[PDB]
RNA sequence: ACCCCCGCCGUUAGUUGCCAGCGGUUCGGCCGGGCACUCUAACGGGACUGCCCGCGAAAGCGGGAGGAAGGAGGGGACGACGUCUGGUCAGCAUGGCCCUUACGGCCUGGGCGACACACGUGCUACAAUGCCCACUACAAAGCGAUGCCACCCGGCAACGGGGAGCUAAUCGCAAAAAGGUGGGCCCAGUUCGGAUUGGGGUCUGCAACCCGACCCCAUGAAGCCGGAAUCGCUAGUAAUCGCGGAUCAGC
RNA sequence: GGUUAUUCAGAUUAGGUAGUCGAAUGACCUACCU
């Protein structure tokens, strides 16, 4: 019945429960359009569902936590691929090449000493 | 006044706004951590000697 | 209208206009409003005459302000002056009174960079 | 700032009370500019130190809430 | 302003809260 | 650098039209990494497109770039000991990059109070033919043909 | 019912000391929940490498003050005799509270 | 290269987490229950030119799939024989020199905080991608026994007084900010800018004049994005946005 | 706005010279060297 996967990025994980339904999408409470308000990136996350051609045909109860606002959405992006790839073998043969299955290694980088931002040196001089 | 001041530090006869931190080995007047009673030099050397238990060459 | 005897904060917010008044800042401005129920929104080109005197006479008589205020400002100095406290001999040479770095800048009280 | 209790040394009040107790002179050599001035101690001459020496600085009714060091220069050419 | 002596984030910068900031 | 060609940043398509170019413009508007602030300000002017003209912002943008896309430019070069302003064909990429760049830079010059309104009045005057940003392209195309002399260093 | 804590620096003598405690309590008494490592609260100390002056190229180490947890239910008579006697502490600071 | 952080998953453990499944619902994971999953550390497998294509003698390079991750995936620890007669007798020890009723020793006060200047590193700004204000939402790490302080009263606030819990994934510093909705603002030396300065206050501490921070009121200075020159950075980087700690009476 | 003269304040130099370069004020319309 249910579809599940595990989205994660920037220590902002996201459980993904999703049983076929109308399209309702509670996630940490709040409707989908309710929590994410005035933020364009949101309409992206639900792309895997648009790849399977089932917008208004899958409800979803996702539990995302930690990390910033947007990073969350990214974890959501993958959790859904995993969710709809688990209970669906034939939906990976096309969803993968379009790219969706990758942790996204792009984590913030540690600040190093003798620098201000792991990299940005103090204003060089000679005088 | 380097000996006569490392000794004066162990005294604390007057008000506590004078019981200023001090090193246990060198008697350095500054850069003395409270957790150790040590200064940055030795505490680095001693840390190489392993004589500071638990401590470990940090590398994240 | 001619509020503090000479200053005339017309054609602008009732709240902000009062700030421009010497001796009256932003807080003392929100002060005359709540104590006279005046809406901060409206202007000075369309206010009742009653308030042109109601709000006016209010602050005028309420607390120190205007040239008389400055006089006190100017007076408190002469005291630090006639005797020579460490705070007073700062207005003399014209240095700062916070004991701040005269070595580097401090121009705001010092004046524009005089190279020489 | 010492709102509670007007800070100052006891030897001051002492070396000046015995002064009011018979209206003695006014000479005095202090080493405590860290002290506020006692209201009634007007007319006296406290020769305040300043790392240098004892300045025969006088006193009045205005200079009360102010400290002793206030009226004792600490640096030359100032 | 990060340095206005009477603002919201004015105190968020100087380590304090003050009047212009919801204390407890 | 010196080794490999160090290839481009293949950005993610548009979250509205599904075309690369559109996203590109966003970025150059984006200050301090605020893709949400910029996207709106661009999308705001998208709808200020169907107002002044029932025309679609898709062609008002496509035509707004291709009307400021400089065709050839003056690059300085040494010649044993001299600095000529050699004119030469721009990179397919360089055109877009500069066009889109200037485009934005116009938005700042204008007297318009609100930003999206600036990029609105600008992206139109672009597809028209005349605009503060279009003139910085007619301008670079000038230095182009004027120095046409030293074209014998095409390299 | 009873609860034991296991702080310590070395982690090889903290998977050992908690591991002996798990085999002795279960093998000679009622149930005993396995080892539950608490979030290792680690200290960090960066300091200037140079004796004199070099505001960089400095060094820094970390204090790995570990954490581990084992909870036993039935206060058996065989177990309390097994724990009291049979135990190999070392650089582990345990604290037991009922 | 074997060392650790973050990148995929599992093994072990269940006071972190689930109206996801059922019962109460005060409709609050609060109670019951459970560890599959989030998390917590700890152990381990995984990527090796292994595979197909093409060049090639080999080494290898270039392209495709599978994969979380391909040609060191990202980062850090690491920095050779030496060089600079580089740095430190002031962290410490050490040869030699030199003082030894004082070049040693103690307090009190002064001074490193002196200002006619000049340079270095920086914060904040000159503003409408924005200034002020009411609501609302999302971090990681870190510390907290003479310390972090929830809740209640006085007040304009800093702060104080009473007082619950905490040898600390369970209590506290704790709204993360920018941002989402709504308001005034309308280009102005400006509701931009907070320097300067008058008066009134709180906290630490024998003591805030010299010489502390921190409130509230007022004063609202220079300052329209900067000459010659010149600096950082190739990707989660620059910029931009908040938090913590060490240091520590406080700063 | 340009020309010229000078000056010190910077700037380019490891440094100096000189110069370039910048600024001020009055008048006016890359080179050498240690
Ligand atoms: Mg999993
Ligand atoms: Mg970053
Ligand atoms: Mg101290
Ligand atoms: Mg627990
Ligand atoms: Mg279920
Ligand atoms: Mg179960
Ligand atoms: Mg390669
Ligand atoms: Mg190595
Ligand atoms: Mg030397
Ligand atoms: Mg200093
Ligand atoms: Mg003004
Ligand atoms: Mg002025
Ligand atoms: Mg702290
Ligand atoms: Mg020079
Ligand atoms: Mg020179
Ligand atoms: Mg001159
Ligand atoms: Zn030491």
């Amino acid at each position: 019945e249910q579809y599940y996967g595990t989205g994660r990025r920037k220590e902002a994980v996201a459980r993904v429960f999703l049983r076929p339904g109308n399209g309702k999408v509670t996630v940490n409470g709040q409707d989908f359009n309710e929590y994410f308000q005035g933020l364009v990136r949101a309409v992206a996350a639900l792309e895997p569902l648009r790849a399977v051609d089932a917008l208004g045909r899958f409800d979803a109860y996702i539990t995302v936590r930690g990390g910033g606002k947007s990073g969350q959405i990214d974890a959501i992006k993958l959790g859904i691929a995993r969710a709809l790839v688990q209970y669906n073998p034939d939906y990976r043969a096309k969803l993968k090449p379009l790219g969706f299955l990758t942790r996204d290694a792009r984590v913030v980088e540690r600040k190093k000493y003798g620098k201000h931002k792991a990299r940005r040196a103090p204003q060089y001089s000679k005088r | 006044a380097r000996k006569a001041l490392i000794e004066k530090a162990k005294r604390t006869p007057k008000f506590k706004v004078r019981a200023y931190t001090r090193c246990v080995r060198c008697g350095r007047a500054r850069s003395v951590y409270r957790f150790f009673g040590l200064c940055r030099i030795c505490l680095r050397e001693l840390a190489h000697k392993g004589q500071l238990p638990g401590v470990r060459k940090a590398s994240w | 209208a001619r509020i503090a005897g000479v200053e005339i904060p017309r054609n602008k917010r009732v709240d902000v206009a009062l700030t421009y008044i010497y001796g009256i800042g932003k807080a003392r401005a929100k002060e005359a409003l709540e104590k006279t129920g005046i809406n901060p929104a409206t202007r000075v080109k369309d206010l009742t005459e009653a308030e042109v005197v109601r709000l006016r006479e209010y602050v005028e008589n309420t607390w120190k302000l205007e040239g008389e205020l400055r006089a006190e400002v100017a007076a408190n100095i002469k005291r630090l002056m006639d005797i020579g406290c460490y705070r007073g001999l700062r207005h003399r040479r014209g240095l700062p009174v916070r004991g701040q770095r005269t070595r580097t800048n401090a121009r705001t009280r010092k004046g524009p960079r005089k190279t020489v | 700032s010492l709102k509670k209790g007007v800070f100052v040394d006891d030897h001051l009040l002492e070396k000046v009370l015995e002064l009011n107790a018979k209206g003695e002179k006014r000479l005095i050599k202090t080493w405590s500019r860290r002290s506020t001035i006692v209201p009634e101690m007007v007319g006296h001459t406290i020769a305040v130190y300043n790392g240098k020496q004892h300045v025969p600085v006088y006193i009045t009714e205005n200079m009360v809430g102010h400290k002793l060091g206030e009226f004792a220069p600490t640096r030359t050419y100032r | 302003g990060k340095g206005d002596r009477r603002t919201r984030r004015g105190k968020i910068w100087r380590g304090t809260y003050g009047k212009y900031r919801p204390r407890k | 650098a010196r080794r490999r060609r160090a290839e481009v940043r293949q950005l993610q398509p548009d979250l509205v039209y599904g075309d690369v170019l559109v996203t590109a413009f966003i970025n150059k508007i984006m200050r301090d990494g605020k893709k949400n602030l910029a996207a709106r300000i661009f999308y705001d002017a998208c709808k200020i497109i169907q107002e002044k003209t029932g025309q679609e912002p898709l062609k008002v943008f496509k035509q707004a770039v291709e009307n400021v896309k400089p065709r050839m430019e003056v690059r300085s070069r040494r010649v044993g000991g001299a600095n000529y302003q050699v004119p030469m064909e721009v990179s397919p990429r360089r055109q877009q990059s500069l066009a889109l760049r200037w485009l934005v830079q116009a938005a700042n010059q204008r007297p318009e109070r609100r930003a999206a309104v600036r990029i609105a009045h600008e992206l139109m005057d672009a597809a028209e033919g005349k605009g503060g940003a279009v003139k910085k392209k007619e301008d670079v195309e000038r230095m182009a043909e004027a120095n046409r002399a030293y074209a014998h260093y095409r390299w | 019912k009873i609860r034991i804590k296991l702080r310590g620096f070395d982690h090889k003598t903290l998977d050992a000391s908690a591991q002996k405690i798990v085999e002795a309590a279960r093998r000679s008494g009622a149930q005993v929940s396995g080892p539950i490592p608490l979030p290792t609260r680690v200290r960090r100390f960066t300091v200037i490498r140079g004796p004199f002056k070099h505001k960089d190229s400095r060094e820094h180490f970390e204090l790995r003050t570990h954490n581990r947890l084992v909870d036993i239910i039935n206060p058996n008579r065989k177990t309390i005799e097994q724990l009291m006697t049979l135990d190999l502490p070392t650089g582990v600071e345990i604290e037991i509270k009922t």
